[PDB]
């Protein structure tokens, strides 16, 4: 039983057909040590604060700003919400859902036999649906959503630019954009 | 997962019943009293849980509970320096001048002229001077307000009431099962690095992060009411970069290995401060990175739930020559089911480590302006001294605890236990004549350099005019430690201490720490402490090896740990249990600590301790009079005992007038013992007939009926009430003299 | 399973907080688990104390920044340390504490198991849950307004001391600008 | 972490963590042993790994700070 | 309180310390207010 993923490498044993978003992807056979359900608690809570991460980057990027905000990059947006003060009124929210929810779900998934899953919080206000393929969704869009925040944050502390994030714009993203001629010139 | 958690839940009911049944906890006396020994009994058998249960799993339930009651005394025993620092202190007028104001938090109340006692200890205020050195203590972590010490005070109340809850909790909620407690592999592992590694390494950024600016700031002249307040030092890397230029480079050199870089605040050059004359922080900092680093990796060494680590008893039992036939084979066994041995191992562990400290306080200051304050380097001496002697006599006791009781011989056959206990007269027959040697020697010098000072002969006495025994040893390690900068310490700026030699240190005049110079004095009382060691170590190893049986009583083991006797047969059998041989080596240990705090108080107050003026002369406390005064035990009844008492007798009337009450006190504490130490029971039981005879006339008998202590408890009381005699006497001797000169 | 209906991502598995609606308002909110090492009438006790405690100080609060007493010429936030020095809050901590000693008795024969629900003095002189069946409706309401006040109460003193003004508690750009305004924003109110 | 545009320090680092790897021993399986790979891998898992690379980073750091003292990085 | 948490208390220990206590109270209050008394 070789893994979907790796064709040479064995399938993990922990990784059977259930829990969206399984690729038969372990390589380190770290289901083995670290606990499922906890790691797709820490996956999904990583997935969640990479895509607005993201989302709110690019949009401080793009020019979007609340009134009395520090009008400045979202490289230097920390620093300037540092020094505005304001930048620890966010902790309390976060220390409100976190602590109150996080802590003792934590706890239930260590140590209660029947509990949630990972990313089930249950919130579901409107009533879209929690289907198989939405969770689907939900980890494709946050596992694209944690690389890119990583090259996002990488490439702007290089750079300390615009929003493509590299040193020349989207002429670095679009070979064609760049004269042709010295293409042309071997044809 | 062989590691696991195992808990039972609501084990014991926590009621007020057993509150109001007193002696509940043994079988004998919860029958009642009849007579006045039930509650001395009731006393002595409180904490002897190997007597009340036989089981392991309760007995170490309520060892853990007992611990977690004990943090939290020790907790509010912080909570009480930082609170009374907070508001009955002088901390702030000591920080504006470390100098000329004395310490002092502790003010007492007028009601019949004990107000005689604030004396005025400078910066406006009026109190007792403190000797703990709590004031310096927390000037090294630079807490310069007094908001910061009530609010650790109000934390340590906080964190007393939660090892409060603690204790109740795990003793009548989820005390945890014996599997749990025999994870030694495990405790071993998470101490190792959770408690020593990650305590030096928190306290090492706490060092780093807010005591070095803050003390760099106090040096550089900066009173403490301008300094930046610590939250605002710690995440400013523009002001500690103004103040160490290496945090412009953040923690990038620190991932890549350029360690180099951050060499601005994280030092090796040794030596003291100037300013302060105590330890560069710099060097304490890195110092605390150091341990923090090599408890982490040694805590990674055991075997746990994965697959690698050690087994103890592996290594234990590959440990094994020719000569000691199975080795340590058995001892992880002895280690694992009993308690007592544990204590054997970790209270002579913990004395030597206060006395370790104790050595290494004085030599090396680690507080800033704590060289200068004598009365604070005495006192820190002289406890640590005897807390060190007090626990590694409670090591020997708990060893005989073990032989008496846990001891098993087809569990130790032929083992290192069994190869000891099978030539115990050997050991015992050399370390005798060890003893005796080093008596005769090292006392009859003294009686002989007495003999010939008294017939008017200094030629022919053992001195360095004279006949001399120069201690060529330790001159000779002293001149190797002195070259160690740039030879064998090469990155190394200063000497590790100036004991060593050196240059002398000075702040504002007094002397912080001096080259100490050996000469036969020094070797004679060198050779009087090793002397005193050897025979305290002969009294509690025969009381260990002897524990179970001798040639005279061969069923010492079935008498128990502690008895009075055998009977007057075999032409006398008193005191052969092991607690006798702890009573007599308490004694020992006495005369040791009390001849070495005399020889370090002499020795400082005569060749280290003084002033400076210009043209550096040198002008110590006793005048330099250790040299020659201390060859002839006259010389030290003189000079040392009369000349020294004068502050403790005549501070009558002054502010130091409590110190001479305690000293008479204690010298009354201190005859009083004798009462007992002398004495026998049917003397006093006879007496007591008497006096009941009276009582039995005018009705007055008690039903609990009155009983003469027995002979352990009168042993006990007579030890207890000397020790504490001879303590105080030289506690009032030492403080009185100590902080009028 | 029985998960709580007040969190339900985690259960009900507190079950030191006991059978579904023992107590008015049981939603299941033990997320942090103090019943698990608490008594829960002991932990009742103290929030309805709480709960009273901080209805009255709430209401005190806004009145003394309206009226005081002639003689009490202080303001709401200096009250304290004057009237300390003045001697009125020693009468108040010597009658309260009188009344507490009581109350200390009451809480020792109610763990003990007398009969007491806790929260329950008797104190009902007018008679307004002399009907049963409206005694379980205005427990919750007694319970809502003391968590209610509680919060107000905090947010009370907090505003009063960080801005520095009187019953409104709020800034000065919050009264005399326009918080409701469409126009670009400056930098700064 | 990485360092500062060093290729030399890369060296010594990979070069510890290999050797430390290869010349690792639990409970005397080792792969310089002539223990074979797979049931290394099926009797430890990734303790095998993790514990050879932080003995290989304690190596390489001892070794990368002992050249850069001399001279070398 | 309870039945037996009192009679915890009227143990020989606790009522001595408790007595002692306020003798001690006592005598100490007296020389607060009539300090000096050598004669009557
Ligand atoms: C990973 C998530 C994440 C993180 C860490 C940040 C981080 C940041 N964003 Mg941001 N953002 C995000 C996602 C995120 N964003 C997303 C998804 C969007 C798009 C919707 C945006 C859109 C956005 C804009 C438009 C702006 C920022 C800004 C900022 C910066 C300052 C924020 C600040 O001061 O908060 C302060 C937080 C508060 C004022 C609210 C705290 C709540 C208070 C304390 C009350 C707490 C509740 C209370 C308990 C109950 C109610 C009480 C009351 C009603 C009575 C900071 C760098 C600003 C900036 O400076 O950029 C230059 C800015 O203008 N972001
Ligand atoms: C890394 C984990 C860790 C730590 C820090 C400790 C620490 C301690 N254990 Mg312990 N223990 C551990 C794991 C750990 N243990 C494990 C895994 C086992 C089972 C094998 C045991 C079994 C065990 C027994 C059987 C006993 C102890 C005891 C002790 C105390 C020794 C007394 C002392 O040095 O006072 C130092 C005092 C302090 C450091 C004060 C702090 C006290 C808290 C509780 C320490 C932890 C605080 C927290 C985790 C850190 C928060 C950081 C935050 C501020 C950012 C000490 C508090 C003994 C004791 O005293 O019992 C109460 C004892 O009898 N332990
Ligand atoms: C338990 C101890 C401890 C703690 C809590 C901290 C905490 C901190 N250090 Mg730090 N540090 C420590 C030990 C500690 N250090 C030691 C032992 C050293 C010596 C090697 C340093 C050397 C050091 C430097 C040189 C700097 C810090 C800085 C910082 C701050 C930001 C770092 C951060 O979170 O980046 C995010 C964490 C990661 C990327 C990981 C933060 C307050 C920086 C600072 O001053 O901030 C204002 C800074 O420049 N530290
Ligand atoms: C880690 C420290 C430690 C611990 C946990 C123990 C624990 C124990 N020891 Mg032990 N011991 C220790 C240190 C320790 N000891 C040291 C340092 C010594 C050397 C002095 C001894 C010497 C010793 C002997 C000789 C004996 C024990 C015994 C015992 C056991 C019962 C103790 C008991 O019920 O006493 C109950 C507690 C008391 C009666 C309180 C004693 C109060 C002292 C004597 C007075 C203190 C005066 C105070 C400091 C100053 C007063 C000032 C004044 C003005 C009021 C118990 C297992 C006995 C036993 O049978 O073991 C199985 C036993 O015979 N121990
Ligand atoms: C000042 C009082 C004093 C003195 C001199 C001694 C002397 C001695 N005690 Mg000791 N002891 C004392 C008080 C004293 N004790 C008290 C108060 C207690 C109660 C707790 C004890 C409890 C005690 C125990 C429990 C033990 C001792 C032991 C010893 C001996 C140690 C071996 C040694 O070096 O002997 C050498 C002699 C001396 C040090 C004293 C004389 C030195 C002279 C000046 C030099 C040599 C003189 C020479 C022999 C004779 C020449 C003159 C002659 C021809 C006229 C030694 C005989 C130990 C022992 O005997 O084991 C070996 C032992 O186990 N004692
Ligand atoms: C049981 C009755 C009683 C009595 C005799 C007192 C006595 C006192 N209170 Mg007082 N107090 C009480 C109950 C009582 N308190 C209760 C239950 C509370 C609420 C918990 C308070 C709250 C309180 C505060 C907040 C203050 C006092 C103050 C005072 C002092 C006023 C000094 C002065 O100049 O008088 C002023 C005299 C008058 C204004 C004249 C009118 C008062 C009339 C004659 C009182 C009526 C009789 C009275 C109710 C006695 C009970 C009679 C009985 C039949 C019920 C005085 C020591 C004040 C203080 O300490 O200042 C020094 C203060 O500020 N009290
Ligand atoms: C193969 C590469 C290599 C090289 C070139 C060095 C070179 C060096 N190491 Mg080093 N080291 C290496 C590998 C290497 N090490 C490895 C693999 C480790 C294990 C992690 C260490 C761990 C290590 C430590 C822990 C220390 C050194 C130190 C030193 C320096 C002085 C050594 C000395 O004189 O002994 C000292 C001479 C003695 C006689 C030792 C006395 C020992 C008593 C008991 C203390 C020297 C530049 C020392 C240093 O940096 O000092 C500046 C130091 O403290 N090394
Ligand atoms: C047995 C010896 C003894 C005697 C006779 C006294 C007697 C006295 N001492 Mg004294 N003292 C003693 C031991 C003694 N003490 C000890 C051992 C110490 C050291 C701890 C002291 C320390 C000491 C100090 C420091 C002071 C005294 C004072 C006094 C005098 C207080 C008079 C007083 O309070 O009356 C008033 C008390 C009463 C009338 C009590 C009666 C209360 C009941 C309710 C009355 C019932 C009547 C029916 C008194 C002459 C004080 C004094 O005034 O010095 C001259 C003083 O300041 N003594
Ligand atoms: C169900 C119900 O009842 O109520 C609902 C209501 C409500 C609010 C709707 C709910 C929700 C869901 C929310 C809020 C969902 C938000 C999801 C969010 C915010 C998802 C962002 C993904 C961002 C990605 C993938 C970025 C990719 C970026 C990629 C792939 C890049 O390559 C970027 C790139 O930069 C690199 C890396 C390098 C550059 O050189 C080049 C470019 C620029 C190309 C709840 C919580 O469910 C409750
Ligand atoms: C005096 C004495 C007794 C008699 C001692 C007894 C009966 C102790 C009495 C204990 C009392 C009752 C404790 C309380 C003491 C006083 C009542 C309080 C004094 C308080 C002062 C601080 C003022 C012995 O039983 C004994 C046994 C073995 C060797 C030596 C001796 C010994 O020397």
């Amino acid at each position: 039983a070789k893994s979907k993923a790796i064709p040479f490498l064995d399938a993990p044993p922990a990784l059977d057909g259930t829990m969206a978003g399984d690729k038969g992807f372990d390589p380190l056979l770290l289901s083995n040590v670290v606990p499922i359900q906890w790691a797709r608690e820490a996956e999904l809570k990583h997935a969640r604060i990479c895509m607005l991460a993201v989302v709110g980057w690019v949009t401080v990027d793009l020019g979007f700003t609340v009134p009395y905000a520090p009008q400045v990059s979202s490289l230097a947006a920390h620093d300037a919400a540092v020094d505005k003060g304001v930048f620890l009124g966010l902790l309390i929210p976060i220390a409100l859902v976190e602590v109150l929810a996080g802590i003792p779900k934590c706890f239930q998934i260590m140590n209660e036999p029947d509990a949630s899953p990972g990313g089930d919080y249950k919130f579901d206000p409107l009533g879209i649906g929690a289907s198989a393929e939405m969770q689907e969704k939900e980890i494709s869009n946050g596992r694209l959503a944690m690389l890119a925040f990583s090259g996002i944050v990488t490439q702007a502390a290089l750079t300390q630019g615009p929003f493509p994030y590299t040193y020349n714009g989207v002429e670095d993203l679009v070979p064609p954009m760049q004269s042709v001629q010295g293409a042309l010139s071997i044809l | 997962s062989k590691v696991r958690v195992i808990v039972d839940k609501d084990p014991v009911a926590t009621s007020f019943e057993k509150w109001a049944q007193p002696g509940h906890f043994s079988r004998t006396l919860a029958k009642g009293p009849k007579t006045t020994t039930w509650i001395w009994n009731l006393h002595a058998d409180a904490h002897d849980f190997d007597s009340q249960t036989s089981s392991l799993e309760d007995i170490s339930r309520k060892i853990f509970s007992a611990h977690f009651g004990q943090l939290a005394i020790i907790f509010l025993w912080v909570s009480q320096a930082y609170f009374h620092g907070a508001r009955f202190s002088n901390y702030s007028a000591w920080l504006l001048n470390p100098t000329s104001i004395k310490p002092s938090a502790q003010v007492v109340w007028p009601v019949v002229g004990q107000e005689i006692l604030n004396g005025d200890v400078g910066g406006g205020f009026s109190g007792v001077q403190i000797t703990s050195g709590v004031f310096q203590m927390w000037r090294a972590s630079g807490i310069t307000n007094e908001t910061e010490l009530y609010w650790t005070a109000m934390g340590g109340l906080m964190m007393s009431a939660l090892m409060v809850f603690a204790g109740w909790f795990h003793y009548h909620k989820a005390a945890p099962k014996l599997e749990w407690f025999q994870n030694v592999e495990s405790m071993m592992n998470h101490h190792l690095a959770g408690l020593l590694g990650l305590g030096c390494l928190s306290w090492s950024g706490h060092q780093i992060h807010i005591s070095l600016p803050i003390n760099k700031l106090l040096d550089a002249g900066v009173a403490p009411q301008e300094i930046p307040l610590p939250h605002e030092l710690l995440f400013n890397q523009d002001l500690m970069a103004q103040l160490y230029p290496s945090f412009k480079k953040g923690l990038l050199p620190f991932f890549t290995l350029n360690w180099g870089e951050y060499s601005d605040f994280l030092t090796f050059k040794g030596g003291l401060n100037p300013i302060t004359g105590s330890l560069w922080l710099s060097d304490t900092a890195h110092h605390h990175l150091a341990l923090a680093v090599l408890f982490i990796f040694a805590g990674h060494m055991y075997r746990t739930n994965w697959g690698i680590g050690h087994s103890m008893k592996e290594i234990l039992e590959a440990h094994k020559g020719p000569l000691t036939g199975e080795g340590h084979k058995g001892l992880y066994e002895i280690l694992t089911t009993s308690w007592h041995a544990q204590l054997a191992i970790n209270l002579a562990m913990m004395g030597s480590l206060s006395i370790i400290v104790a050595h290494h306080m004085y030599a090396m200051p680690p507080y800033p302006y704590i060289a200068v304050d004598y009365p604070t380097q005495l006192s820190l001496f002289t406890h640590h001294m005897w807390i060190g002697g007090f626990c590694v006599c409670g090591a020997a006791a708990h060893g005989a605890i073990f032989m008496v009781r846990d001891y098993s011989p087809v569990q130790s056959y032929n083992n290192l236990l069994d190869r000891v206990l099978r030539h115990r007269d050997a050991i015992i027959s050399h370390l005798n004549w060890v003893c005796i040697f080093l008596g005769t020697h090292s006392f009859g010098l003294y009686i002989h350099n007495d003999t010939m000072r008294a017939l008017g002969r200094p030629q022919d006495m053992f001195s360095d005019k004279a006949i001399q025994l120069q201690p060529i040893f330790a001159k000779w390690v002293q001149s190797l430690h002195t070259l160690a900068p740039g030879n064998t310490a090469p990155n190394s700026l200063a000497t590790a201490s100036y004991a060593f030699g050196g240059d002398v240190v000075a702040v504002n005049g007094k002397i912080a720490m001096m080259p100490i110079q050996l000469g036969t004095a020094d070797f004679l009382v060198h050779h009087i402490h090793a002397f005193t060691i050897h025979v305290t170590v002969l009294i509690l190893l025969k009381g260990v090896l002897f524990a179970r049986s001798s040639r005279l009583i061969p069923d010492k083991a079935n008498l128990g740990f502690r008895f009075p006797c055998d009977g007057p047969g075999r032409g006398g059998t008193c005191q052969v249990s092991a607690w006798d041989h702890i009573f007599l080596g308490l004694f020992w240990m006495y005369n040791c600590i009390s001849v070495v705090i005399f020889h370090f108080s002499w020795k400082m107050q005569s060749d280290v301790w003084g002033t400076i003026s210009e043209k550096g002369k040198i002008t110590h406390i006793t005048g330099g009079n250790f040299a020659n005064s201390a060859l002839t035990i006259n010389g030290w009844l003189r000079d040392f005992l009369w000349s020294q008492a004068s502050q403790v007798i005549q501070s009558y009337g002054s502010a130091l007038s409590a110190y001479g009450i305690i000293f008479l006190g204690a010298h009354f504490i201190w005859a009083f013992s004798l009462m007992f130490l002398f004495s026998g029971r049917g003397y006093w039981q006879e007496l007591i007939e008497s006096v009941v005879w009276a009582h039995n006339k005018l009705k007055l008998a008690p039903a609990i009926q009155p009983r003469a202590l027995s002979i352990t408890q009168g042993r006990a009381v007579g030890l207890a009430h000397y020790l504490l005699g001879g303590i105080g006497t030289t506690w009032s001797f030492f403080l009185a003299r100590i902080i009028s000169v | 399973a029985a998960a709580a209906p007040a969190t339900e991502e985690a259960e009900e598995a507190e079950e030191s907080l006991g059978p579904v609606g023992a107590l008015v308002g049981d939603v299941g909110f033990d997320p942090l688990g103090f019943t698990e090492i608490l008594p829960l009438a002991w932990l009742r006790e103290a929030e309805i104390k709480h709960c009273r405690t901080a209805m009255l100080a709430t209401f005190g609060f806004a009145f003394t920044d309206f009226w005081h007493f002639p003689g009490f010429d202080y303001t709401t936030l200096e009250a304290h340390d004057a009237v300390i020095a003045q001697g009125g809050m020693s009468q108040l901590l010597l009658w309260i504490g009188l009344l507490e000693v009581f109350s200390a008795i009451s809480i020792d024969q109610m763990l003990r198991g007398s009969g007491r629900e806790p929260g329950d003095y008797g104190f009902d002189p007018l008679g307004f849950a002399s009907d049963p069946a409206k005694k379980a409706d205005l427990q919750m309401k007694e319970l809502a307004n003391g968590r209610l006040a509680m919060f107000a109460f905090g947010g009370f003193v907090t505003q009063s001391v960080l801005t520095g003004n009187t019953f409104p508690y709020l800034f000065d750009y919050q009264t005399a600008g326009d918080i409701v305004a469409i126009a670009a924003q400056g930098a700064s109110p | 972490p990485i360092p500062q545009f060093n290729p030399a320090k890369a060296f010594i680092m990979m070069f510890s963590n290999i050797l430390i790897i290869c010349t690792m021993s639990i409970q005397g399986k080792s792969l310089a042993r002539g223990t074979p790979h797979d049931e290394m891998v099926e009797s430890f898992g990734i303790t095998w790994l993790l514990a050879g690379t932080s003995l290989g980073h304690i190596v390489g750091a001892g070794a990368i700070l002992g050249c850069t003292a001399a001279g070398f990085l | 309180m309870s039945k037996d948490l009192l009679k915890y208390l009227s143990t020989a220990p606790v009522l001595l310390t408790a007595w002692m206590s306020l003798t001690a109270g006592m005598i100490i209050e007296i020389q607060r207010f009539f300090p000096d008394s050598l004669s009557f």
